[PDB]
């Protein structure tokens, strides 16, 4: 055994293109549509619940979830991809700022740490 | 503390009592000394009480898990998990751990892991630092295929003596009934054994 | 310098309107082993005085003989032994405090915590410590070893200073004190249900209660109680 | 502690720091290592405070029996060596002591001896002893003439303390200076180190390294 | 090893070091020199535990030699004390650590600035007009804080240097073989051969 | 041998009327010897000042440790870092060596930028905070601040009044301490105005 | 350190002193010693502050994560294992002494947790260098089906007899109770029973006694444009 | 082992006055974290307007105290009820202390009284028997808190006169009974506050030309 | 060692076995520990044989020359001796001693001197290393006014769980009777005593 | 205290004895005299602990003295040290012995012959041609060994005494400050002022 994939699977194609990086954005083209607006005084996301089968309990499905008590997520893409990324990005917020600094971190530094993880997915061996 | 295990005729009974100590202060009057590891496996701790209460932990944990992959575990299996742990780990240790429990196949059983981790197979076995001063009684008093309320009293009769001469032990005497009608809990208070 | 084989453990004791109250259970340690269940530790010096002895009982039963060897010596000479010249809790406390700061000085101590408590000739209460190492003091309420940790918050509920003293009737005092001895019962590893209880009042003088046992325990809350944290059976 | 002691043409010049400490914690600064033995004697302070004053204190009652008896000024050399024997014969026991027995007497002329609790009796021209003696030293020997005048004997013996003062951490307080005559000994008074120290500098011009 | 000092004067820093190396019973050697140089302008002179102060020593002039040449830049005295107090600190929570105590005499040649810096085995570091390690300050310190002037020549430096040498000969206890002073200046690192 | 008393120091704070104050003795020592007079306690990041009493290795390395943080700290969140969150980065970082600490004694003082209130803090060496209305103390002299402190405070010191309740806390508290002096200073911070003072004192 | 639980009809309360020291010196005269793991499960720490605060924040920060993972409310009893398992990991040399109580989907509960990592199961538990004192007043008035308002008495009164008893702890009374299908309320101060007289002096200093050799400005502000 | 030697806490202050003196020391006597009396009397009337307090283990300090008011008995026998002055008492409780130096009392004994031209008198003792007449004395366990605040608000130190800048100290005027008295509260109040061994109880001991007067204090029972 | 005295209807009974070890070497198999300081006045001996033999001589001549001045002692009196030696030397004796003696007015008696030097009348006393396991034992079966032959049968079945479980007691059971009728030595061998 | 040396020559013993006295940190003096005239013709120089050399050897001075009055008689060398011996016998086994190891360099009257006898403080006596204390002998024995001959001149006792000496200069690392030598003949005993 061992993992013995030690070597990027994506790669530059002749033209420039990060062919999976492409093929990974045409996945999110095929998701379901989601959106977020900003007020003054607040911020709003949305998606469709798109029930697989009408016998699934879709409140147990959350496309919309916590990360922070002040931090909420949506996606557009695929799912199991997205719970992961959740879960990483919950521990991230207490492990690299609220056991650091005792408080929650700031949007864009825990948006800084998920990004930080999918570009690693990436280039990663 | 003051623990022992009975077997008899119909299975097996778990006895301690409840005076958990920081020197000569009672930390806790009302402990519960006999621990489920298994529905008919249990077991009476005796030494440090973190050391005996992670043991347990980890002897359940493994149990649980043959259970779910083998079917429900032996009394002897049981045992062995003690002792793997005890004896591997006895440099680290304080435990003097007596497992009891109940198949259908073997009836009820005995085993004593004292602090080195051996094993020894026992019709009875006695326990803890109030244990030293019924020896004598309990060996004069035991006998093989007793009824459950012969051996209620012999358990209650013996444990009440350790109370009386061991600071150390006191409070409640607490028992645990294993047979194949199930498990019964049963509890006695000072001023039932005192008066004995 | 020795070391206590066979011990006592707590001595209790608080003032009252009209006089003081002492109590120490019956029971001579030998290490965690119980071995002596009637050991009496409160020991009475004519109708005016009870010393309270903890800690080594061989110790206890010299200071014993001491004492009562004092009595002995006060009476010759003395025709007013059994009036205006009778020992006082005053002298008989000056007496062992002074043998005790001695035997430290030599550094061979006689290994206790003692309470003198008694009534003066003028009718007032009298309570002081002294110990191993020659170190007195009073206070409204005094305990040894155990009793220091446990009884003496309790004790002081009721006498809390000088002042709720007269406030204080020998039936509420004694209530506490009996409560006192239940609560070293229950967290005390030392000690014993059985215990002796000395009262020393100015107007009834000395009246001395022997096998008093701890009673209205509470135990029933144990049956509910299992395992360690998750065991529910 | 910080003690000396010098002999020179004028006699002896003795001082002395003011500091008391338990561990870190100043308990004093107005201690009296000076022991005025009697009129014409002066013993110094360090090591354990109360067998310096209660043993030369006892120094001065068997001064004053020699003289009684022999009706003459006990020597410097005898009043010493009082002392030293009489610390020797509790060799082990624990007393601490470092002192200089001072004193000016016809005989001998001005005297010092260095008396020590494991039995140490030494005659010198200098003696310094304490936790601050090393700095106190180096004052004194790159200062230190015979023929000083006793105005500026007193103001090399004061300003080697103000120097140990200065750098060891259990010296401090004030300065006590004595000069010590054929006629007896004379007190010149006592000098806060704090005040003493801002006055040196700018006086001196010493200790550049710090600022004021 | 024993005693070294140090004093900066108006234009340069001097360092004065002991000769003597005695391994118990006999002193084994009488010309021992107890610096090295890190960089043109930057001396160090050290002091502690045998084999631990050579190897210490000798290990950062390997570093700022590294890094002069990776550079082609002299680092400021300031820069290297640093550099050396780090090492010195990281050590002393080390399974073994180095018991060298350390003085560095530099020359900025940027500020045009003579600099002494002392640092213990512990990573204490401290700016200063004149400096010393172990016992050698309880014997100088004294005559330094009387007659030391920031404004002072190296001559008169030498001067000091000398009276507190003659007053650690005095009163000091061991005989520690004269010492080895040199000087650090504009034009570099120089050794008084006759002192 | 004791790591926390080699060198000797004390850093004492106190909150006033929006203002508050931090003090430190200049003294570095080896024991009894006395190496430094100019070795400050005080630092500061930003707005935010930070004293550090105990070993001194420890100090310059902590400081060092701060700085580093506190820059890093800024460059991603786009601001200074505030009081009561750098309190918590040093607890932080001194429970990181729960079994092999730094031996120092930090305080933590300045006034948050948004809200204006001031704020002080303490720790033991391993990280425990304590964050006091009042004042906090720390160094081998800090049973003497303790008693200063104690007596000579009251709450709502105006700036300038602040300045000398702190300042004759500190001196007199130093000596009675055989390793702290050697020099004084004083910082009285404001929301946007600190000034340094260094107080003249007995020098032995 | 004088710290309390006490269970009652409905739920739980726990209550401590506010008294931290350093050796005989009282180091924080108001110190809060009521942590929260999770809004409804909190505990009290006495022995080493700094690992009875450090040890609450792990497994409360951890107990966090399981909540948002399993989406559902935290269990004392997770809160209990967590904690003990990571104190016996470390063989006592993190120093905390906790009791950990709260309410959850399965009820109220109550436990004790010694740094070693032995755990015990009571209606009325108490820790610290006080605790005997405490335990004295909850072993005299304890009774069974205990109301908040009398379980609230009974804990402060435990702690009083700590305070007043015991030289380890002192100062004020906090306590948080924790009551089945409802919001834990921290009571913080519940009892001030220790303010102090007025002094019989003012020591406010004349401005300029102080002796100053030099003034500065500090820039505390970034480098500035232009 | 046996430790013959104990610590019972306590606190302990003499000021000395222009015409008089005070020796003030709190009532609560304690070992480890408990409290014995929280009205155990420290401070005592040992005759011939001479007051004493041996802090510190309180076996031997009760030991002193009674062989020194022994001492102030026979001097009167021996001399002709002559007045035991207050440094021919410092000097004898000298020699009491070091008659045990190589087994000492384990107390810091304060005397206080006026001396022969009725001027207010401190004197105070190690365990060994080392003594100095001071103005100012803090002793025991919250010393340290207390003897800093005395340096500058007795003898006005650090203190300077405003304008000047450090150039003219603030005059070092006489205080009345009644200042001291304030002081003396104020700093056992503050040692209260912040040592656990210091509380219950203030007693303070005034010695004048008219006698030796008390007064009592409640001090914080936590 | 295993050493017991017991009060009874006609008088007091001595019990003791017959070990003495040095270590986990029997020195001696067949010792008497049942030694006597005046005709109706015997007592049993632990702990450091020398100190206890040393104690008991001296107690012996004490007896004599008490008897040759004021008549026969009193059992009490004994005790008292016992109890000065044992007391005002305890730093430097390591003794347990129980004394048993019959006087015609006084009847049986039983005085224990354990390590510090108390004295403490009981009606039966145990004491030496295997005491510990019989403590039990001996509290349930105890009574007062028993018979000889009751005695006997008490002291014999105590011992011999003592010797079963005690490693450093074993070899004979030693019994002397002290009642009006004179003193009687018995002695009961392994063979007997195991199968009880 | 440290170095003490003995040699005995033709017509004479010659006893060098150092000047140092040292109290841990500082050496206190430079200028101490190690030896005490027990008689005119008998000479004891003395090393070991502080307080109990000089002690020791004013009370053999005084033993000596009385001795010498009562009898009006000069006791021989050999006496002499034999009652020194028996005086540290008897100490070794008091309940504090006397830690002083001395030389006793004497003319026998007598005989007309130089004697020189080592004791250390157990009462180990020995006549010697040439004796030390300490680690003095270490460093000076195989040059006495090379160059002694029984029938040197003063001079040449002297000169081989200055070489021993320097080679303790050389390579002990305590500095002794010197020593100050005494000649004891036929005419008594003289301190050599210059060396
Ligand atoms: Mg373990
Ligand atoms: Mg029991
Ligand atoms: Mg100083
Ligand atoms: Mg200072
Ligand atoms: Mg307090």
């Amino acid at each position: 055994m061992t993992d013995r994939y030690s070597f990027s699977l994506t790669t530059f194609s002749p033209s420039g293109k990060l062919g999976q990086i492409d093929y990974a954005l045409t996945a999110v083209k095929q998701g379901v549509t989601s959106l977020g607006i900003k007020a003054t005084n607040g911020v709003v996301i949305a998606t469709e619940k798109k029930s697989s089968s009408p016998l699934a309990m879709s409140e147990t499905l959350s496309k919309v979830s916590l990360l922070t008590p002040d931090i909420g997520a949506v996606y557009s893409g695929m799912g199991p991809d997205y719970r992961v990324l959740v879960d990483k990005s919950r521990k991230v917020a207490h492990t690299s700022y609220k056991r650091i600094y005792g408080e929650y971190p700031p949007t864009k530094l825990l948006v800084s740490e998920v990004a930080k993880i999918m570009q690693e997915a990436t280039q990663s061996g | 503390t003051s623990i022992m295990a009975v077997t008899f005729k119909d299975g097996v009974i778990l006895g301690a009592d409840s005076r958990t100590t920081t020197g000569a202060y009672i930390a806790n009057r009302v402990t519960d000394k006999l621990t489920r590891v298994h529905d008919k496996i249990w077991c009476c701790r005796s030494g440090s009480a973190a050391d005996t209460q992670a043991i347990a932990d980890i002897v359940q944990y493994h149990l649980e898990l043959y259970t779910s992959q083998y079917g429900t575990p032996s009394t002897e299996t049981a045992a062995s998990v003690f002792k793997e742990l005890c004896y591997e780990n006895k440099d680290n240790l304080t435990a003097g751990i007596i497992v009891a429990g109940y198949d259908d196949k073997n009836k009820g059983e005995v085993y004593t892991i004292p602090l080195g981790g051996s094993v020894h197979k026992l019709p009875y076995a006695i326990a803890g630092s109030g244990s030293t001063f019924i020896y004598g009684y309990c060996d004069k008093n035991f006998r093989e295929n007793m009824s459950k309320e012969e051996t209620v009293d012999f358990i209650k009769h013996s444990l009440s003596q350790a109370i009386k001469w061991d600071g150390s032990s006191g409070g409640v005497i607490r028992m645990v009934v294993l047979t194949a009608a199930g498990v019964e809990r049963l509890i006695f208070y000072p001023d039932e054994y005192e008066q004995l | 310098t020795q070391q206590p084989i066979v011990t006592g453990t707590s001595v209790i004791s608080m003032k009252y309107d009209n006089g003081v109250i002492i109590a120490a259970d019956n029971l001579g340690s030998y290490g965690s082993l119980l071995r002596f269940n009637g050991v009496e530790r409160l020991i009475p010096v004519g109708d005016n005085t009870v010393v309270g002895i903890s800690g080594d009982i061989s110790d206890m039963q010299h200071i014993e003989r001491l004492l009562k060897d004092l009595v002995t010596e006060n009476a010759y000479d003395n025709p007013l032994a059994d009036a205006e010249e009778a020992l006082e809790p005053s002298y008989i406390f000056e007496y062992l405090a002074t043998v005790m700061y001695q035997r430290r000085s030599k550094m061979n101590p006689l290994w206790n915590a003692i309470i003198v408590a008694g009534v003066q000739s003028n009718g007032d209460q009298f309570l002081r410590y002294v110990n191993l190492l020659g170190v007195t003091y009073s206070s409204p309420t005094l305990a040894t070893g155990f009793g220091a940790h446990m009884a003496n918050p309790l004790l002081r509920k009721v006498v809390d200073r000088e002042s709720d003293i007269p406030k204080t009737t020998v039936q509420v005092a004694e209530e506490a004190i009996v409560n006192a001895m239940r609560v070293l019962y229950y967290r005390d590893a030392r000690s014993s249900r059985n215990f002796s209880l000395a009262i020393i009042d100015k107007n009834t003088g000395l009246t001395f209660k022997k096998n008093l046992q701890v009673e209205n325990m509470k135990w029933d809350f144990a049956k509910d109680i299992k395992g360690y944290g998750t065991q529910k059976i | 502690t910080t003690t000396l002691a010098f002999r020179f043409q004028g006699g002896i010049i003795v001082a002395v720091d003011s500091r008391a400490t338990a561990g870190n914690w100043v308990a004093s600064q107005t201690v009296k290592k000076v022991i005025e033995i009697n009129p014409f004697l002066l013993g110094t302070m360090a090591g354990g405070a109360a067998d310096c004053q209660f043993w030369e204190t006892w120094l001065g009652s068997q001064c004053r029996l020699h003289e009684l008896r022999e009706k003459e000024r006990i020597s410097v050399a005898a009043a010493s060596k009082i002392l030293s024997n009489l610390v020797y014969q509790y060799k082990g026991a624990g007393l601490s002591m470092g002192t200089m027995i001072c004193g000016y007497t016809r005989k001998e002329g001005p005297t010092i001896y260095y008396v020590d609790s494991d039995g140490t009796r030494l005659k010198g021209d200098i003696f310094c002893v304490g936790s601050g003696q090393t700095f106190a030293y180096g004052v004194l020997d790159s200062n230190y003439k015979w023929d000083l005048s006793v105005e500026d004997a007193l103001y090399l013996g004061k300003r080697s303390i103000l120097a140990a003062a200065h750098r060891d951490a259990y010296s401090g307080g004030s300065v006590n200076l004595y000069h010590v005559t054929e006629d007896g000994w004379i007190y010149h008074g006592n000098h806060d180190v704090g005040e003493l120290f801002w006055k040196v500098k700018e006086e001196e011009g010493s200790f550049n390294n710090v600022i004021g | 090893m024993d005693i070294i000092l140090g004093i900066r004067v108006q234009d340069s820093v001097i360092l004065a070091s002991s000769k003597a190396v005695t391994r118990g019973i006999s002193v084994l050697k009488d010309s021992d020199d107890k610096t090295r140089q890190l960089s043109p302008h930057t001396l160090m002179s050290f002091a502690g535990e045998a084999g631990d102060t050579v190897q210490f020593a000798e290990y950062i002039q390997a570093n700022i030699q590294l890094y002069s040449i990776r550079e082609d830049y002299e680092l400021s005295p300031q820069a290297v004390s640093s550099f050396v107090r780090q090492e010195l600190a990281k050590s002393i929570r080390s399974r073994r650590p180095y018991q060298v105590n350390v003085l560095i005499g530099g020359y900025d040649k940027k500020k045009n600035k003579p600099e002494l810096y002392q640092i213990d085995y512990l990573g204490t570091k401290v700016e200063l007009p004149y400096g010393a390690h172990g016992y050698s300050g309880f014997y100088t310190f004294s005559l330094l804080d009387h007659h030391y002037r920031p404004d002072m020549t190296t001559e008169e430096g030498l001067d000091l240097l000398k009276l507190c040498v003659q007053e650690l000969e005095k009163r000091m206890p061991m005989d520690f073989k004269g010492v080895i002073v040199k000087i650090v200046d504009k034009d570099g690192i120089r050794q008084v051969d006759d002192f | 041998s004791d790591p926390s008393s080699i060198n000797g120091g004390i850093v004492v704070a106190m909150t006033g009327k929006d203002c508050v104050a931090i003090a430190c003795d200049l003294r570095l020592g080896s024991q009894s010897l006395g190496v430094s007079n100019k070795f400050e306690k005080i630092f500061h990041y930003g707005h935010v000042f930070l004293g550090i009493t105990g070993l001194a290795t420890d100090v310059t390395t902590l400081n060092e440790m701060f700085r580093y943080k506190t820059n890093l700290y800024k460059l991603k969140e786009e601001r200074a870092i505030e009081p009561e969150t750098f309190t918590q980065l040093v607890s932080s970082s001194l429970y990181e060596r729960r079994f092999g600490p730094y031996f120092v004694g930090p305080v933590v003082a300045g006034i948050n930028s948004k809200s204006g209130k001031p704020f002080i803090a303490g720790f033991d060496l391993i990280g425990c905070i304590d964050e006091a209305k009042d004042f906090i103390v720390s160094g081998t002299a800090s049973d003497q601040l303790f008693g200063m402190c104690e007596s000579l405070y009251e709450p709502n010191l105006e700036p300038e009044d602040l300045f000398e309740t702190i300042s004759q806390a500190l001196l007199n508290a130093a000596d009675r301490d055989a390793l702290s002096g050697w020099g004084a200073v004083v910082y009285i911070i404001k929301k946007d105005e600190v000034v340094k003072r260094y107080l003249k004192m007995r020098q032995d | 350190t004088t710290i309390v639980g006490v269970k009652f009809n409905n739920g739980v309360v726990i209550a401590a002193d506010t008294r931290s020291t350093q050796g005989p010196i009282v180091a924080d005269k108001n110190c809060a010693k009521l942590h929260r793991i999770s809004p409804k499960i909190w505990c009290a720490g006495a022995g080493t502050a700094a690992d009875t605060e450090a040890v609450t924040q792990l497994i409360g920060s951890n107990i966090e994560l399981h909540s948002l993972y399993t989406s559902r409310e935290p269990r004392v009893v997770s809160a209990l294992q967590m904690l003990k398992q990571h104190l016996f990991k470390y063989q006592g040399h993190i120093g905390a002494y906790l009791i950990v109580a709260g309410v959850d989907p399965t009820g109220s509960h109550l436990f004790s947790i010694h740094a070693d990592g032995s755990t015990d199961v009571g209606y009325y538990l108490s820790l610290g260098s006080g605790s005997l004192a405490a335990m004295a007043v909850l072993e005299s008035h304890w009774k069974q089906d205990l109301t908040k308002e009398e379980a609230i008495k009974l804990a402060s009164d435990a702690i009083q007899a700590g305070i007043w008893n015991d030289l380890g702890s002192g100062s004020n009374v906090d306590v948080c109770v924790m009551e089945i299908g409802k919001d834990a309320e921290y009571l913080r101060n519940y009892l001030t029973p220790n303010v102090r007289e007025e002094k019989q002096k003012s020591y406010k200093f004349p401005r300029g006694t102080t002796a100053v050799l030099k003034e500065s400005i500090v820039n505390i502000c970034d480098i500035q444009e232009e | 082992q046996f430790n013959p030697y104990g610590d019972n806490g306590g606190t302990i202050l003499g000021i000395a006055g222009e015409d008089f003196a005070v020796l003030a020391g709190d009532t609560r006597n304690i070992t480890d974290y408990s409290i014995n009396s929280r009205y155990e009397p420290k401070v005592f009337d040992c005759g011939d307007n001479i007051v004493m307090s041996a802090n510190g283990f309180a076996a031997d300090g009760d030991a002193l105290v009674k062989r020194f008011k022994n001492s102030v008995k026979w001097y009167h026998f021996d001399h002709n009820d002559k007045k035991l002055s207050i440094n021919s008492a410092a000097r004898n409780i000298q020699h009491l202390l070091y008659g045990k130096r190589f087994f000492p009392y384990y107390v810091h004994t304060i005397i206080a009284g006026l001396d022969e031209d009725g001027k207010g008198a401190v004197y105070s003792f190690d365990p060994v028997g080392s003594y100095e007449r001071e103005q100012c004395r803090a002793g025991g366990a919250a010393a340290s808190l207390i003897m800093p605040f005395l340096d500058n608000q007795v003898n006005f130190k650090n203190q300077y006169e405003p304008g000047t800048n450090g150039k003219v100290k603030k005059p070092l005027k006489y205080l009345s009974v009644e200042e001291v008295i304030k002081l003396v509260r104020d700093s056992f109040t503050s040692a209260t506050e912040r040592h656990i061994q210091v509380g219950d109880g203030l007693e303070i001991l005034i010695v004048t030309k008219d006698g030796v007067r008390k007064e009592f204090y409640e001090l914080k029972r936590d």
